[PDB]
């Protein structure tokens, strides 16, 4: 199950994704 | 002589009363996003006392909607593959926000066909792989993804 954290994820997306 | 160990790596850890293992699938929230990202842990290590995980990304349908020509299944997601930006990102271990049950239904011979029980408990299912370079979906799993052998990126070897 998901649980939001204070520390943010780091993520890059391919072009025109996200 | 003297001994000097290099980087400490890990196969598992516990975070907020959840046990995570290498190649588990997890939720990760970015600040300001309503929905979490889903990714796979493909490396765990400590770096300057900071705990890090390398995340190989999954894509939810909404995240690649602009590149899809056809429909998707209700619980379907897509595993990133190929080489380029968007394949994987190094993350603080502390950003992990829970375990996600993702089941592979690929006919690829390196995938174990899941039991009805596993399929019944899956949060998401996948059999297609999104090449981040061409930005296209394929049902062919490459030999490796992000330097990891493909057979480690699918279902567990034993139920």
């Amino acid at each position: 199950p998901p649980k939001r954290r204070a520390i943010s994820a780091i993520r890059k997306f391919p072009r025109d994704c996200g | 002589g003297g001994i000097k160990m290099d980087t400490q790596f890990y196969d598992s850890f516990t975070f907020d009363n959840v046990k995570y293992s290498l190649y588990d699938n997890v939720y990760l929230f970015k600040s300001g996003e309503s929905e979490p990202y889903i990714g796979k842990i493909i490396k765990i290590w400590q770096q300057n006392q900071a705990k890090k995980v390398k995340i190989l990304w999954f894509f939810l349908p909404d995240e690649i909607r602009k590149h899809l020509s056809g429909p998707v299944m209700e619980k379907e997601i897509f595993l990133a593959c190929g080489e380029g930006v968007g394949l994987a990102d190094i993350n603080p271990l502390e950003a992990i926000g829970g375990k996600c049950t993702v089941l592979c239904i690929s006919k690829d011979e390196r995938n174990r066909q899941p039991s009805p029980r596993e399929l019944a408990m899956a949060d998401y299912i996948f059999y297609r792989f999104f090449d981040v370079n061409s930005c296209t979906l394929s049902e062919q799993l490459p030999e490796k993804i992000a330097g990891v052998e493909g057979n480690l990126l699918l279902n567990s070897k034993v139920e």
